[PDB]
């Protein structure tokens, strides 16, 4: 009898405004009609769901209205949501035409509204293999997702739901992929900031990239991960970049170590076959974004990504390249130095008593227990770095731009591997300055440009600090030698260039360690004047930086 | 060149 006066349209008016005598009455009380919808549940349900396709605003604030008492009240007749979820998830075949096309949106705001509250009143219940109504409701949100009928800002709390979407195989995980990668190329912009600022577009889709970061930041997948690191790939940097970071290294650290190597190696394949596009988005997975993910806390010792990356690095490490053609050759050179990246930073932040000494690591290089020094893949890495760093260009000009910035990160893997895997003096020349002149065998032509004019503002302001540096030299520079009571009482390109931190580093190491001839090469190649103007300034700033 | 080095280890 209650249910039949709820569910009817009558006006009332309080003149111009209607509000149906269902809606007035169940915005009267409201609750105490949700106790006796508790104190008999099952028919309350099964008649609530008997008309749902005329009054369907009705009865989903009658759901909401009583799942919102049902979720408060928990503290009292207690065991009862879980028999309340698990028998009204299975009658939304029930449901057929909120969501559907030609309905209104705020009935499918109201559907998503109940969404989320049987996804917050309860558990990860009702969702492997048709649970509940899993396949009656996940048709219904996919038809929300497919349509172009909803809002840009008015999807904001309806995307939130996919950490409850992410436990799952293949099937429907396939068009889980399309409907997602549909609703971001029509509704996330096509390279970069073309929205002006302060403006209800940019911001909205700010808020989207935000609960983006909010749902994979719990829910660890590499399900969502190439879909958000696409359109983090899409140009060389974006508007809102950094917080995809912060949550990148908030992804790292959860545990789940195995899952890691799943995020690594699915991205890897996203990254590491043919797939004809540009080559910055070709290359900017493995520039950016895997490397800050796997350098922070992905996994503190890791070989199974480490380990398929035995077969699949140096495979396109040792090749030929063929110069007939760019478009064959540049793919080739990018995901060479994606490698020397990754092979960086693995020897970066491992220790030595798993890949250095005769251990597993070296048992997984070579098929077999090995008793050689582990130094074996190491030896054909920092031999191809060599080859590397060392290949002329005699005669060669044909994208001399990417071979320089290719040159320095080959170098950058040979200064990994040798400034953690061993303690001696004798490569610390042998690799890193003996450089060796054949015929044109050395290094800095090789990998730095010496092709540009730095340009220089000169001083511009904030002399503070170093007026009392200057006044503290002219204190230990006359009261050590000679000092009387005073004496006198009268009246920015070169550091962000991706070069200067390793050397930077591998010095500043290399002092606290033990005329050196290294000593020697760089006190003759900083006053012979054949040497360009280049590294001369450059050697210059090490020399200062490194004190 | 560098065999100076791989002789050496």
């Amino acid at each position: 009898r209650l249910v039949s006066l709820l569910l009817n349209p009558a006006v009332l008016s309080t003149a111009v405004i209607h509000f149906s005598h269902g809606e007035y009455f169940y915005s009267l009380f409201s609750e105490t009609i949700n106790t006796e919808l508790l104190k008999n549940l099952d028919l309350a349900v099964l008649e609530l769901m008997q008309s749902s396709v005329d009054n369907t605003k009705m009865v989903s604030a009658v759901l909401n209205g009583m799942l919102d008492q049902s979720f408060r009240e928990r503290a009292n007749q207690k065991h009862q949501g879980l028999k309340l979820a698990t028998t009204i998830l299975q009658h939304w075949k029930k449901c057929d035409s909120w969501w559907a096309k030609d309905s209104p949106l705020e009935t499918k705001m109201a559907v998503l509204a109940l969404l989320a509250k049987i996804l917050q009143i309860d558990s990860s219940v009702s969702f492997n293999t048709s649970h509940g109504s899993f396949p009656e409701v996940f048709t219904t949100y996919i038809s929300l997702l497919a349509d172009t009928k909803l809002d840009l800002h008015l999807k904001g709390q309806a995307v939130t739901l996919l950490p409850f979407f992410t436990s799952l195989t293949g099937g429907s995980l396939e068009e889980l992929r399309r409907v997602l990668e549909q609703l971001i190329v029509a509704h996330f912009p096509m390279q970069s900031r073309e929205f002006p600022p302060g403006t209800p577009r940019f911001n909205n889709y700010v808020d989207c990239m935000k609960k983006f970061l909010d749902a994979l930041e719990l829910s660890q997948s590499p399900m969502l991960l190439e879909l958000m690191t696409e359109v983090l790939c899409r140009e060389q940097q974006h508007v809102m970049e950094e917080l995809f970071q912060s949550s990148f290294r908030r992804i790292a650290r959860r545990g789940s170590c195995v899952t890691q190597v799943g995020l690594l190696e699915s991205v890897y394949e996203m990254f590491r076959k043919d797939d004809p596009r540009l080559s910055f988005t070709r290359q900017s997975f493995v520039d950016r974004s895997l490397l800050t993910l796997l350098w922070h806390c992905s996994l503190d010792a890791l070989r199974e990504f480490f380990s398929t990356i035995v077969v699949d690095a140096i495979d396109v490490l040792k090749s030929r390249f063929t110069k007939l053609n760019e478009s064959t050759f540049d793919t080739q050179i990018t995901k060479k130095m994606g490698y020397y990246k990754i092979l960086d930073v693995m020897y970066s932040r491992l220790p030595k008593d798993d890949v250095h000494a005769k251990e597993s690591k070296i048992n997984q290089v070579f098929h077999g227990s090995c008793i050689t020094e582990g130094n074996e893949l190491t030896k054909t890495l920092i031999k191809l770095c060599y080859d590397a760093f060392t290949e002329n260009m005699a005669g060669e000009n044909q994208l001399l731009e990417r071979r320089r910035l290719y040159h320095c990160a080959a170098y950058n893997c040979a200064i990994s591997v040798i400034c953690c895997v061993f303690n001696e003096l004798k490569f610390y020349q042998g690799f890193l300055f003996s450089e060796k002149p054949e015929k044109n065998l050395l290094i800095f032509e090789n990998l730095i440009d010496l092709k540009r004019r730095y340009n220089f503002p000169v001083e511009v302001e904030v002399p503070m600090e170093r007026k009392k540096k200057y006044i503290e030299i002219r204190k230990e520079a006359r009261e050590a030698a000679n000092g009387d009571s005073d004496g006198p009482s009268y009246m920015d390109e070169l550091n962000r260039h991706e070069c200067m931190a390793p050397l930077t580093a591998l010095v500043k190491h290399m002092h606290r360690s033990l005329l050196p001839s290294w000593m020697k090469f760089l006190h003759g190649k900083l006053g012979n004047p054949i040497v360009p103007l280049n590294i001369r300034l450059f050697l210059a700033k090490l020399v200062i930086n490194t004190e | 060149d560098v065999d100076d080095l791989l002789d050496m280890i």
